[PDB]
RNA sequence: GCCGGGUGAUUAGCCAGGCUUAAAUUUAUUGUCCGGUUUAG
């Protein structure tokens, strides 16, 4: 059964339907969800034409894995920006209905003359559903107008809205895309110098930056104070007593209220605190997640990529933190690594929160789909490092389509000849 | 903006029916090279380097504090002479109004320009909305244009009326798109706050004509931009 | 009662008709017709089986809807030459037009007018009118019904809605020397006192407002002349000395035609052709037969008649 | 609007104990203060502030009222051709209404002659009649103007 | 006076060139396959 079809029934149902409990219950809902559950997310083919330098160009992607290997003028990176655009419409969609996302700039379309507009198109295949989409932009006092055609994404968008609407805890795609930046930006671990995490806030951009290394940090002192909590197993009454002291605030600002933007401001953020401690609560009921399972995990795939380090502790020693890492017999915060040992730091602890955050519910978060878009896989690496990133990267996330630029034979050897693409003059 | 089987009715030379025989020959012939030395497109083009662009009437009704009021312009020099609080400054407004509509055609088809503000409609009582026509003559050519718009509080719409100003577009790009170097109308504006630029960018490298045409009015980056030109 | 006379016309079964009642309003086409310069228009024609109900339907209320004399539209018995000869003898005239006359009526007005004439009428019967001469574009829960235009019964409703504005208005225009007339959605003025027409644009406007409340007046289509200019009225010209005329282009057009028929280089669609607009201009001047004859001759005119 | 604020409670009455009423409000903001900091801190300052005005205590011949009217009147000297500048509250907001023939017009929808004239005059009252509080007719003081 | 409108008549005729007449700064001939009007079969 097409999710086409399981899409029109559900669409009668709810119309017709009016029993919240009786549409939660309901046979189509529970086949919407397993048909949805299993289904590779996977970009089949894209064409590109006029755009920056390229004149015209159709090419391929493998299921897994694509090694786009051959130096030529146009330049890579133009590739992989072409398909951060198309990207980029679908998560606007997703987050809310009709909005817009990124247009093609007038100044990047060809300047010979023979050209009047450009275009960029790809299709998406999930099982057996096919959507395709095209973005378009003519030339400043062109004759005629052409305008992007948004159908399909759109219909895409529609049922993974409906159900995060419906069914709660649902697991939305993950895009991601590392430029050549990421050495500055990883590289500020010198000084560089939010309580309910959500799952729309990586949902906001598409490219690494400065600030996520410093979410990461947060994220992690968050993950360590509530399972050292957990672990210490608060008394019930007390977590009860902290809900009755949540009230007391409410009162309290009911108070205020009955006698200022900063209180109300302050009011809503307390709100909004009580709100997402009663949600803790009613998940906590269904003894809710393992907190020093996935603390454990996320260390344990950083460490799984520098074998010579031994271990990894937050050691807070009070102040705020101080995370120290232990190479051989002496101890060494993450100022005082060395620089390619630091990407690979970033990069892992990049990835393994995005999943983590963008996957809940799922036992073993670490098993998500999404595409993956990361450029000089060989910087700041080693002969020895060089022959084994693809096996653990293809190793620890095996549901994760991949599409990476090479510069190094080392690197080449290691892969197939059914996924590496030659481009030629 | 459309192409059909010629009617004939009685004979003339108006630029109308040359846009539109050119139009009709364009649905045969394919090949660029015969298009680019028919005598269609010469008959185009030399029909279009002798008009002279000039605005010929505007008429105000209900707009800020004039109430109703039609004027003439002639068409080299017009000079209006008044006292303070005597609305000198509305007509400039309503001209470049309705001019801004003819700028944002010319860049693209089916582009929004400049409405009323709700503020602009006169504070009457027994008022409905507000209107502004005008009328353009290129030779022998007349085109029309109104724009209007209703007093909020209201439950009966009125809309306006582009058909002409987007087919007098439509000639200048077609023209553009088969002359290497054709020339183009001038719009602007110099309202009170130039004074402000009294002597109070990523290196730009590419000079366009289509650079002059972002805004109506001339304003604040304006003198910086003509510093980096010169 | 009315259904009962469409019924027993038509021979029309219970739930035939409730199905039509119901499926009337979408039974519309839609197209596009070309222009006299550049552009398109758009039409939208109902089927064949609504349309000859909807011509049986206007043929029960004609001899009862009371409309003005000084409409000279879709009217028995005239035309445009009556409609230019009430303004063939004055010097200066001044011409308005409407914004989007046929879609601002609509079943609301349309009623309020039915009860204002003494005329009660069943609810089924107010049910079958609303759902049978209008029509409703967009989704189907637009819920909204305009008149439209092609169809065979908007053009009579149209005269019966603007009743009360012709007659408010002539009374008016009498009493100040001022001739006034309409056709479709055209006003026209015409007097011969100078410095007079310049005040009736605030008074149409006001009648306007009080009478049809909904309509409005398009600002960019008014135009004032005089004897030293162009005047027609509807497409006829009026001489200066005060006589009709189509204007010297096509007398001299269609003279150009007759020689070229002499020497037989015609074809059989012009032939056709020059003969429909002879007999318009004929209508229009008569005496335009006698001139062709006093140059060509009466046997070539007669042959040329009697071909095809 | 600070004038008119006191013009109304002062010189109209309309406040009854105002002094006791202004205290209470101070009482109120430190209880719920009690049961942002800096901002609540700051609103118990200015009620303090407003529970002074008995500690003022004037009510002369210079009172808020006079002020109101010698401003207004000083102001409409320089336009003779409106007749009543008003301040209306509606819409939990203040605005300025004036009187131009039979029309009310806003401050927006000015000219650019009768804004400056607005702004230099006004500007001129304000500054002696805030740096001189003690004169009887406070437009007496003594300086020295420079116009371009 | 000038200019801009009306047009009976002439011409292998939508040309062209002749003779009249009109005036506040003030027309730029429009939608069929429906509706009424003209003609014809
Ligand atoms: N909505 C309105 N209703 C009534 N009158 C208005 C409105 N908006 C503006 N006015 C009138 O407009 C007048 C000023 O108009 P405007 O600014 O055009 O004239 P101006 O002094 O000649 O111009 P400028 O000094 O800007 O060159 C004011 O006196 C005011 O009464």
């Amino acid at each position: 059964m097409n999710l086409e079809t399981c899409y029109v029934d559900f669409l009668e149902l709810e119309s017709h339907v009016i029993n919240e409990d009786y549409l939660k219950e309901s046979v189509e809902l529970q086949k919407l969800i397993s048909t949805l559950n299993e289904s590779k997310f996977h970009l089949n083919k894209i064409g590109i034409h006029d755009f920056k330098r390229i004149r015209e160009l159709q090419i391929s992607l493998e299921d897994d894995l694509t090694v786009f290997v051959g130096d030529n003028g146009f330049g890579k990176s133009t590739i992989l920006d072409a398909i951060a655009i198309v990207l980029s419409w679908l998560r606007s969609n997703i987050e809310k209905e009709s909005k817009p996302g990124t247009y093609i700039k007038s100044h990047e379309v060809n300047n010979s003359v023979d050209v009047e507009y450009a275009s960029i198109d790809a299709n998406i295949k999930l099982k057996d559903f096919n959507t395709s989409i095209l973005i378009t932009k003519a030339k400043e006092g062109a004759y005629y107008s052409r305008n992007n055609e948004l159908l399909g994404v759109k219909k895409l968008a529609s049922i993974y809205r409906l159900v995060n609407k419906y069914v709660d805890n649902a697991s939305l795609p993950l895009m991601a895309y590392y430029s050549i930046a990421r050495s500055y930006i990883g590289g500020g671990v010198d000084r560089k110098r939010k309580t309910v995490w959500s799952k729309f806030d990586v949902y906001d951009e598409i490219e690494f930056d400065r600030n996520d290394f410093t979410d990461f940090f947060q994220w992690l002192v968050f993950l360590h104070n509530r399972a050292s909590q957990e672990k210490l197993s608060e008394s019930q009454t007390t977590i009860n007593a902290l809900f009755s002291d949540i009230q007391s605030l409410k009162a309290t600002l009911t108070q205020l209220s009955a006698i200022d933007s900063t209180v109300i401001k302050g009011l809503e953020l307390s709100l909004k605190e009580k709100l997402n401690y009663m949600k803790s609560l009613q998940s906590g009921e269904h003894k809710f997640n393992n907190a020093v399972s996935l603390y454990d995990s996320v260390i344990n795939t950083i460490l799984k990529f520098l074998p010579e380090f031994q271990w990894i502790k937050l050691v807070y020693g009070d102040d705020d933190y101080k995370i120290i890492l232990k190479k051989g017999e002496v101890e060494l915060d993450i100022q005082q690594l060395s620089q390619g040992e630091k990407t690979i730091f970033t990069l892992v602890g990049d990835l393994a929160r995005r999943l983590i955050l963008l996957n809940p519910n799922l036992s073993n978060p670490l098993l998500g789909y999404g595409i993956v878009l990361i450029d000089e896989i060989d910087l700041h690496l080693h002969p020895q490092w060089q022959q084994t990133i693809i096996e653990r990267l293809t190793s620890t996330f095996p549901n994760v389509q991949f599409v990476i630029t090479t510069h190094s034979p080392q690197v080449l050897s290691t892969v197939s000849s059914r996924s590496v693409r030659i481009l030629q003059e | 903006m459309w192409s059909h089987p010629q009617f004939e009715k009685i004979n003339k030379m108006n630029l109308e029916t040359c846009y539109v025989d050119f139009l009709e020959l364009e649905s045969h012939v394919i090949n660029e090279d015969y298009l680019k030395e028919s005598v269609e497109l010469q008959k185009l083009i030399s029909t279009l380097n002798e008009s002279k662009f000039h605005l010929n009437k505007i008429g105000i009704h209900d707009f800020k504090r004039i109430r109703e009021l039609q004027i003439s312009l002639e068409d080299d020099l017009t000079v209006f002479v008044g006292d303070n609080g005597f609305g000198k400054s509305t007509i400039l407004d309503a001209i470049a109004i309705v001019l801004s509509w003819l700028r944002s055609n010319i860049e693209k088809e089916s582009k929004p320009g400049t409405y009323i503000k709700s503020h602009e409609v006169n504070n009457s009582v027994d008022v409905e909305y507000a209107s502004i026509d005008a009328n353009i003559k290129l030779k022998d050519f007349n085109t029309s244009i109104l724009i209007t718009k209703a007093k909020e509080g209201a439950y009966y719409s009125r809309n306006n009326e582009l058909l002409g100003v987007k087919k007098l577009a439509s000639i200048y790009r077609l023209v553009n798109k088969y002359v290497d170097n054709a020339s183009l109308p001038l719009m602007a504006y110099y309202s009170i706050a130039r004074s402000y630029i009294g002597g109070g960018a990523k290196t730009k490298t590419v000079w366009s004509k289509f650079d002059v045409y972002d805004e109506i009015e001339f304003d604040r980056n304006d003198f910086t931009d003509f510093f980096q030109w010169l | 009662q009315l259904t009962s006379k469409i019924i027993s016309k038509f021979n029309y079964n219970r739930l035939a008709f409730q199905l039509l009642l119901n499926e009337a309003p979408k039974k519309y086409k839609v197209y596009y017709i070309p222009k006299r310069g550049a552009g398109f228009r758009v039409i939208a024609q109902p089927t064949k089986e609504l349309k000859n109900v909807q011509r049986f339907i206007v043929s029960l209320l004609q001899p009862k809807l009371p409309v003005h004399h000084k409409a000279m539209a879709y009217e028995y018995k005239k035309s445009i030459k009556d409609n230019a000869l009430l303004h063939k003898d004055n010097n200066y005239i001044l011409k308005m037009d409407f914004q989007n006359f046929f879609n601002k009526i609509k079943p609301d007005i349309f009623f309020s007018k039915l009860e204002n004439t003494g005329l009660k009428l069943d609810s089924f019967d107010e049910n079958t009118l609303r759902n049978l001469l209008f029509w409703r574009p967009g989704k189907k829960r637009s819920t909204t019904l305009i008149l439209s235009v092609g169809a065979p019964s908007s053009p009579f409703i149209s005269n019966f809605v603007m009743y009360d504005f012709d007659k408010s208005l002539d009374d008016w225009c009498r009493n100040n020397g001022i001739t006034y007339s309409r056709y479709a959605d055209d006003i026209t003025f015409s007097t011969n006192i100078k410095d007079i027409l310049c005040r009736v644009p605030k008074v149409v406007k006001k009648m306007l407002s009080l009478h049809v409340p909904g309509l409005s007046i398009n600002e960019s289509k008014t135009i004032f002349t005089s004897m030293a200019h162009n005047r027609h009225v509807t497409g006829v010209t009026l001489t200066p000395q005060g006589n009709l005329s189509i204007g010297r282009d096509r007398k001299r057009m269609l003279f150009a035609k007759i020689h070229k028929y002499s020497l037989g280089l015609l074809s059989s669609e012009e032939i056709n052709k020059t003969k429909g607009m002879i007999a318009f201009a004929n209508y229009l001047e008569g005496d335009f037969l006698l001139r062709l004859q006093k140059k060509y001759g009466c046997e070539l005119i007669t042959k040329f008649l009697m071909e095809g």
